[PDB]
């Protein structure tokens, strides 16, 4: 089993953690779902005439 | 804006409260002056009429 031959392990571990842990994350973190664009037309603080 | 606008035609027709207020105190005293002539009249009417009748 070629799986077996440890001396191409650091070439298949190395680059990995570099896709795993830096650019996959690097590219979810552009991956953003802004809150929903929710527009209140009740928002009034407003009181009685001056009396 | 219009809620603000709507406000400012209140504020606008606020002054009735004063003219109320204005109007009964001149009909208040109308009304007592001419109770009182009327009074007046009357009593000396009055007392003309008694001398008149007896």
């Amino acid at each position: 089993m070629p799986q077996l031959n440890t001396t191409v392990w650091p070439t298949m571990i190395t680059p990995m953690l570099l896709t795993l842990f830096l650019i996959t994350q690097l590219k979810m973190l552009n991956t953003n779902y802004h809150l929903p664009p929710s527009p209140k037309p009740m928002k009034m603080k407003n009181y009685n005439k001056p009396w | 804006i219009d809620t603000e606008k709507s406000q400012q035609a209140l504020v606008q027709k606020r002054h009735y409260l004063f003219d109320v207020q204005r109007n009964n105190i001149a009909m208040a005293l109308e009304v007592t002056y001419r109770e009182r002539l009327y009074r007046v009249y009357k009593e000396v009417k009055n007392r003309l009429d008694y001398h008149i009748s007896v």
